[PDB]
């Protein structure tokens, strides 16, 4: 009978696909789907008590003693002879004569024009396939069901119906645009399809492919900077600068892992004694002079402010203590903006590069550079009268500086200077740029300018106007600051230690910097449903996106970050392969009689 | 009660050369007779090298692939009658990469190796009937 | 001249409970020592990075142990993310007794700590192993914290392409642990492995990636696979092994397969280029599913000198083997290979990655080895031998024969004496009968005028079962008898998870009862103090995998062979609540061409656990800040300290 | 693998036996002088098809021994001018019905004479 046949249909790959609690007891009834093999079925306990453990995997068995396998091939062209191949299973232990007949489908190309029974015998325990050879001429898919009814003898049947998709006309076509992507060159058009090949209704699906394309000094020496301050009001900062310093060096350069934890909170001791060792030297009206006694010295009370300033990110000092400190500085500058010393250091070495045939310039540039550093320890609220006037007396000091900078004839250490510190206040364009440009004239040629303290010191701070104006230039500028500090013993003076941190803690930082990398474009067209729009972030990998665009698109790419971006479209063809064999052939050709029960 | 002649050919020079494995598939109840294969296997001048034959399908594995169209061919007997008339196959497989393979097909001896189809054309009917 | 040991393991993960071993030592016993431990980050002003924690304790139990939290939100606040070269966190104890009592330079001691944000275990389960294009993937991770219990977080999954492209990415917060989702795949993707991966979403580097290979394939009916006699072949001159292999097709189903089965041989370099045989295709027919297919010693030498490549040539190549088994009447064909088939000249590998290096001179050194037959399972019954040569300076250097056959599980033990003062050992292991397997190894003595040394031992030399309560003796080598105490301290999955002393006697014999806590292996550092300086010698010990804790236990209604279309009621276990991934695979898709990758087994769960394991090499060094560095800790007395890692995997 | 044959008035009839040490599917070619040999039938090894060339369906039928292993072509009801010499012929191929001369080591054949 055919109706009694169990047809089966349900040929998943994998079905037992949920999740559900446990309490030491469940029946749960799995109806095993319509195929023969056997399944691999496991679990894994999620417990809130326990946790995980793998399950030991079940070898559960499903087979049938008389079955039929129908194997469909995967891709079936249309217009293209087909070979569908049955092989009867007959395990039973009696021989069997049963009939393979595809039921008539509509969409199909029966061989015998329908169900034409080809009766076949099996011996038991082996296959008999019933070649059947059916052209597809349907448009999307067929389900084609082979029922195998056996005789009456012993009436056991099998009937499989596995759903047969059959592909679109010709074969498969792939475009690949290969282009690129930059911050000009910022907008470029993709060409619409307009290949002739194209079968005007056909499936047309495309996807975009974007790829990112993406391509410190000794630990140890400088450690041991780290002294304790001592001496009089003009020793404690020699000890203070490079303290400070180190500490800030290897803060911003990250290299406190390096030493033992205990020396970051030893020096953070150094600095906060060394802070008020300094401060009780401090005048009525903030000098900070080499002595109570003995006269002021702007050099020292500037030098002081930047070192201190710098330090107040740390100490909890009182902004108002250091507010008054800049006033005093304030007051000294002259007519046209310069600074004279009303009494000079008693020692003049830890001037650095000052010493020499020009002062006031210097001194002009290394206040400026230091008063700027006090602006930030300023108080956000109050002191708006305090803190106006104090760029006007630096528009008034660079004004000076920007004027002698621009005539020359200066010497090494005044033309640096002069370039950072217009550099850092934010100088007249005009004056930065003939500034700068007498920095590079003058440098000297990783040999820049052993050292000794002069040349060290110049480095560092022109390095720092480098920085702020690196390129090819600040790197083969530290590879001599570098090689100059490397050595033992190195940074003489103090001038040239405290700032010739500095540069490589600056040089440090913009040289190991990262930054979005971002390169997110925009595609978008006028397709036939309408207008569309993708975006394809990239900031940190590889993405491709599937888009619905069947018209030229437009490219917005952006972002400093350069790529490369090609679109892939797939569409069918008209197909032009031979069908007969080309390497190796069958010739094969049957003669003789062959009896049927019925012919045309 | 039926005969048959399988016969294979190879270009050459392509670099794919080696031997290669009939795949022949018969109609309904056709089995080759083991006599007349073991006969084709046991002389001196041997083609079939190695054959297996069970039911209607057919291996016969050939050492050498000639040039020409030289070919073998072999006795058939039938014991239940054909219910339906089309084209069986047959297939050449390669046999050092069975993925390049080779369908053929055949038919009865008065019959053709394909269907009836009026395609020819964007729409396409066949008339089997 | 007391001291306050900090121990900590050397890599902290943002979001999990860290732990932190503090002890004191050298106590006039009529003080209490209380203090502060924190996460401090020096590159930001020492903001703290953790919650204040403190430790309280005295003479009388100098011993603590502090579980520390690190939650994740102040690693922000202390900007650990903005580093710019590694991710260097500093771990301190803050006491004032520290600078009153011991007059230090400050009163704070702490440590170097390399943190990173992996954390939580997330594990992958796809649909099938194997798509071909068009199909509809399936999959679901899991969400679990370091103790193995369900989380709660978010994760952000990722499904990369063949080529390297992420395809799709989801965000999604799990109140139940179990994530489930559906991805589709193109009709047009080429054949390739693609990826999932999965990471929890606020951390950053804590991903977990699976494999799901898309090709081009059609279910088949039967698996072949070729299972040779001798998974090897003796190739030394003079004597040549046979070769001989048997081809077994069996339906997916289990019943035997009957028809041809074709089999090509060659020969397989180490880049992957095939090189085959001509004249040696030997085909068969199936008999009950079986084949056998041998070589004559004389044929494979024709098929040699044809090729002229010779037979001392094959030391490194691989026996190529095919087979096209084409059931016959069906047709179909489905290829098998065996590529892993070498050309050895012994029949066993020697596994010496157990015995521990830096000798402990004037203790009984062990040498532990694995035996195991090439490509095959663990074997019993092998003599090895093995030649030590200890290097006396000062007198010939001594040769000792020693001889002992394999347990049972592939493991040998066998304690050979090294005297003192010796200048290093080499030694030659030779385990086979005929053909040993040499594999001859020197290790260097420690430098001598050091403080005496430890010798940790392990009687029963057997893994320990969960549950069991393996026994360790310690002793002091030299004249160091100063020390009152042996300190030890038990660590797995870089958590020290028990610390505890332990009073010297004649003989000190420290119990560890192994508890699921620690697996698959957790390290054992002791040490005591000559003293001042520190001598140590820690001791990877091993644990068996056991069995669940949960008790996953699923099972059938005895053996019925249900037809298609019946009911089974399935018998599912479990020891407490909790939610069963219950998942049917069938078998053929392992059949379909592919590697055949191990699923969700046990294999990788504890892996996975032990994949935090920061140690590594079986343990015991030199100087205790060396021994110390390999169990993955870090150890900071005030006069000695820890370096950090140089890199997250040694 | 050689080839042995041995073996009259109008309307009589004849009955020629080849035979052969190897058991196979010999057939019958005859050649007249003059003119290029022309198959007259074969029959294959099992003997169960058999063809004729179409100058004489119905006529002359082949038949096999299966214990000395020969061929039997009788030739009941001759035709005048049918005079040739008849060879015996085979392949080692099983090549049935093969009507062009691809036959190796050709016999020698007999010769035979029709008189009206
Ligand atoms: C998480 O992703 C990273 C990057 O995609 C993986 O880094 C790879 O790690 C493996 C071994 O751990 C290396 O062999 C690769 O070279 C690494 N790739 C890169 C680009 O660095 C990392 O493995 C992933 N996590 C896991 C658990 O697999
Ligand atoms: C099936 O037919 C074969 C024919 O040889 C016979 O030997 C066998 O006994 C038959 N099977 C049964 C169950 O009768
Ligand atoms: C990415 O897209 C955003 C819009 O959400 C835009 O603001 C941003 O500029 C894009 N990326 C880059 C690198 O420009
Ligand atoms: C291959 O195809 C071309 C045209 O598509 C045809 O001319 C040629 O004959 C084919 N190959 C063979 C061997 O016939």
């Amino acid at each position: 009978d055919e109706d009694d046949i169990p047809v089966r249909s349900f040929f998943p790959e994998n079905w037992l696909w949920r999740v559900e609690t446990v309490d030491r007891f469940q029946i749960l009834t799995l109806w095993l789907p319509d195929s023969l093999t056997t399944w691999e079925i496991h679990g894994l306990s999620l417990s809130k008590t326990k946790g995980l453990c793998v399950a030991t995997p079940v070898q559960l068995r499903v087979f049938r003693e008389f079955h039929l396998h129908l194997r469909l091939p995967m891709s079936v062209r249309r217009f293209e002879q087909l070979e569908l191949r049955p092989v009867l299973y007959n395990y039973l232990d009696k021989n069997l004569t049963v009939s393979v007949h595809v039921s008539p489908v509509e969409g199909l190309c029966l061989a015998g024009g329908g169900g034409l029974a080809q009766q076949v015998l099996v011996p038991a325990g082996s296959a008999r396939p019933v070649a059947f050879s059916v052209v597809p001429t349907a448009a999307a898919a067929v389900s084609l069901k082979v029922v195998a009814r056996g005789s009456f003898e012993f009436p056991v049947g099998d009937a499989v119906s596995k759903v047969l998709q059959i592909e679109k006309e010709g074969a498969i076509h792939r475009e690949e645009l290969v282009y690129e992507l930059n911050p000009r060159g910022r907008t470029l058009e993709i060409p619409g399809n307009s290949d002739p090949n194209m079968i005007p209704d056909g499936d047309f699906n495309s996807y975009v492919r974007v790829t990112a394309s993406d391509p410190a000094l000794s630990p140890g020496g400088v450690a041991s900077l780290l002294r304790l301050p001592r001496g009089c009001g003009e020793q404690t900062m020699i000890y203070l600068a490079p303290t400070l310093a180190a500490s800030r060096y290897l803060d911003k350069t990250e290299q406190w892992s390096t030493l033992p934890p205990e020396t970051k909170d030893h020096a953070v001791d150094l600095i906060q004694k060394g802070y008020m060792r300094i401060q009780q030297f401090r005048k009525a009206d903030g000098s900070y002079a080499a002595w109570l006694s003995r006269d002021s010295s702007t050099w020292l009370t500037a030098f002081v402010l930047k070192v201190l300033s710098l330090a107040q990110e740390q100490v909890g000092g009182s902004p108002e203590k250091l507010q008054e400190t800049s006033n005093w500085l304030l007051s000294q500058q002259q007519a046209d903006g310069s600074f004279q010393d009303p009494c000079p250091v008693l020692d003049r070495s830890m001037q650095g590069g000052l010493v020499g045939n020009d002062e006031t310039v210097a001194l002009t540039a290394f206040v400026t550079i230091a008063l700027h550093h006090g602006l930030a320890v300023f108080q956000d609220e109050g002191a708006e009268p305090l803190k106006q006037r104090v760029e006007a007396s630096i528009s008034k000091a660079n004004s000076f500086l920007g004027e002698k900078a621009s005539a020359g004839l200066l010497g090494a250490h005044a033309a640096a200077i002069t370039a950072y510190a217009l550099s850092l206040t934010k100088a007249p364009v005009d004056l930065l740029g003939v500034a700068h440009n007498n920095l590079m004239a003058m440098a000297q040629e990783n040999l820049y300018w052993q050292a000794p303290a002069l040349w060290i010191e110049t480095t560092a701070y022109a390095l720092l106007h480098l920085l702020l104006h690196k390129a090819e230039m600040a790197d083969q500028a530290s590879a001599w600051l570098t090689r100059q500090g490397s050595f033992q013993g190195g940074f003489r003076s103090t001038q040239d230690t405290v700032i010739a941190l500095d540069a490589l803690s600056a040089y440090w930082i913009a040289s190991h910097t990262t930054e979005e990398r971002g390169l997110n474009v925009t595609l978008s067209s006028t397709g036939r449903n309408g207008f569309k729009s993708h975006a394809l972030q990239l900031n940190n990998l590889e993405e491709e996106l599937q888009f619905s665009l069947g018209s030229k698109i437009n490219v917005k790419v952006g972002g400093n970050s350069k790529g490369t971006l090609k679109v892939l479209r797939t569409y069918n063809v008209l197909d032009m392969k031979n069908t007969t064999c080309q390497d190796l052939q069958i010739e094969v050709t049957v003669k003789g009689h062959v009896e049927y029960t019925m012919e045309a | 009660r039926v005969h048959y002649t399988v016969c294979i050919w190879r270009n050459g020079k392509v670099g794919l050369s080696g031997m290669a494995i009939a795949d022949v598939t018969l109609l309904s109840g056709f089995h080759a007779l083991r006599a007349d294969l073991e006969k084709l296997t046991s002389l001196s001048d041997r083609y079939v090298s190695h054959f297996e034959t069970e039911g209607p399908h057919v291996l016969l594995y050939f050492d050498s692939v000639p040039t020409s169209r030289e070919c073998v061919g072999f006795e058939a007997v039938q014991e239940v009658p054909v219910g339906l008339v089309q084209p069986a196959s047959a297939t050449l497989y390669d046999y050092y990469n069975p993925e390049r393979r080779c369908s053929v097909f055949y038919g009865a001896p008065s019959k053709s190796r394909l269907l009836a189809t009026l395609c020819s054309a964007e729409v396409c009917q066949c008339a089997e009937g | 001249k007391p001291r306050l040991l900090l121990f900590s393991p050397s890599v902290v993960h943002l979001g999990v409970p860290l732990s932190v071993g503090v002890q004191l030592q050298d106590v006039p016993r009529g003080q209490v020592v209380k203090g502060s431990v924190f996460l401090r980050n020096p590159s930001r002003n020492n903001v703290p990075c953790s919650p204040k924690v403190d430790f309280t304790l005295s003479s009388e139990r100098d011993f603590a142990l502090l579980s520390l939290q690190v939650p994740l939100k102040d690693a922000k606040s202390c900007g650990l993310h903005q580093l710019l070269r590694g991710p260097e966190v500093q771990l301190v104890a803050h006491s004032p007794w520290l600078k009153d009592s011991l007059s230090r330079t400050t009163n704070i001691q702490g440590i170097n700590l390399l943190f990173s944000s992996r954390r939580g275990h997330l594990f992958l389960q796809t649909d099938q192993p194997i798509y071909n294009p068009g199909q509809r993937v399936r999959y679901r991770v899991f969400a679990l914290d370091q103790k193995m219990r369900p989380s709660t977080d978010t994760i952000t999954v990722m499904v990369e392409n063949s080529h390297g492209l992420r395809v799709r990415k989801k965000e999604v917060y799990m109140p139940s642990s179990i994530f489930q989702d559906d991805f589709v795949i193109p009709d047009i993707s080429e054949p390739g492995t693609w990826k999932i991966s999965a990471r929890f979403s606020d951390g950053l580097e804590s991903n977990s990636s699976t494999q799901f290979e898309v090709k081009k394939y059609v279910l088949p009916n039967f698996e072949v696979k070729i299972t040779p006699g001798k998974p090897y072949i003796l190739t030394v001159p003079g004597h040549l092994d046979e070769m001989q292999l048997d081809i077994q097709a069996r339906y997916i189903y289990g019943k035997p397969v009957q028809g041809v089965a074709y089999v090509r041989f060659g020969l397989l370099d180490e880049d992957g280029k095939k090189t085959f045989f001509r004249g040696l295709e030997s085909q068969t027919k199936l008999v009950n599913g079986q084949s056998h297919i041998s070589l004559s010693k004389a044929e494979f030498q024709d098929a040699l000198e044809k090729l002229n490549m010779g037979i001392t040539d094959l030391q490194g190549l691989r026996l190529y083997v095919a087979a096209a088994i084409i059931e016959s009447p069906g047709g179909e064909m489905e290829e098998a290979e065996l590529t892993s088939w070498y050309f050895v000249s012994s029949p066993f590998s020697l596994d010496l990655s157990k015995t521990k290096r830096h000798l402990v001179p004037g203790a009984p050194f062990l040498l532990q080895a694995l035996v195991r037959e090439m490509s095959g399972s663990p074997a019993s019954g092998i003599p090895v031998k093995v030649s030590a040569t200890v290097s006396s300076p000062g007198s010939v250097p001594e040769v000792q024969d020693i001889q002992q056959n394999t347990d049972g599980s592939g493991q040998v033990s066998i304690p050979i004496i090294i005297p003192q003062t010796i200048s290093e050992l080499q030694l030659s292991v030779s385990a086979g009968s005929p053909h040993p397997a040499i594999a001859r190894l020197t290790v260097a003595a420690p430098p001598s005028g050091g403080p005496g040394f430890l010798s940790i031992e392990r009687p029963d030399s057997r893994p320990p079962r969960v549950g069991d309560t393996l026994n360790l003796n310690l002793r002091a080598v030299g004249s160091g008898a100063t020390f009152s105490h042996y300190y030890y301290m038990i660590l797995s999955r870089g958590q020290i998870v028990f610390m505890n002393r332990e009073p010297k006697r004649t003989l000190t014999s420290v119990s560890v009862f192994v508890d699921h806590h620690l697996a698959p292996s957790f390290y054992f550092v002791a040490f005591y103090y000559h003293g001042d300086h520190p001598v140590a010698n820690s001791l990877r010990v091993d644990v068996q995998a056991g069995a669940c804790e949960g008790k996953l236990e699923l099972s059938v209604d005895g053996a019925k062979q249900y037809r298609n279309g019946e009911s089974v009621k399935l018998h599912l276990e479990t020891d407490s609540l909790a939610l069963v991934a219950l998942g049917a695979l069938d078998t053929a898709l392992y059949a379909a061409g592919s590697k055949s990758h191990k699923p969700l087994n046990m294999g990788k769960v504890f892996e996975a656990m032990n994949s935090y394991d920061l140690g590594c090499g079986p343990g015991g060094g030199d100087s205790a800040l060396q021994v110390f560095q390999a169990a993955g800790l870090a150890f900071s007395d005030g006069d000695q300290w820890t370096l950090s890692r140089k890199r997250l995997s040694c | 693998v050689q080839l042995v044959e041995s073996g009259v008035q109008a309307g009589g009839s004849l009955r020629l036996s080849c035979v052969a040490s190897e058991r196979t599917y010999m057939a019958w070619f005859r050649q007249a002088p003059g003119k290029e040999r022309e198959f007259v039938a074969a029959i294959t090894s099992s003997g169960m098809m058999t063809e004729y060339a179409p100058s004489v369906k119905g006529r002359f039928t082949i038949s096999r021994d299966n214990a000395k292993n020969t061929v039997y072509l009788q030739m009941n009801s001759l035709k005048p001018e049918d005079t040739a010499v008849y060879y015996c012929a085979a392949d080692l191929r099983q090549r049935f019905g093969e009507r062009v001369t691809e036959y190796d080591y050709w016999g020698q054949g007999t010769q035979v004479t029709v008189s009206s």
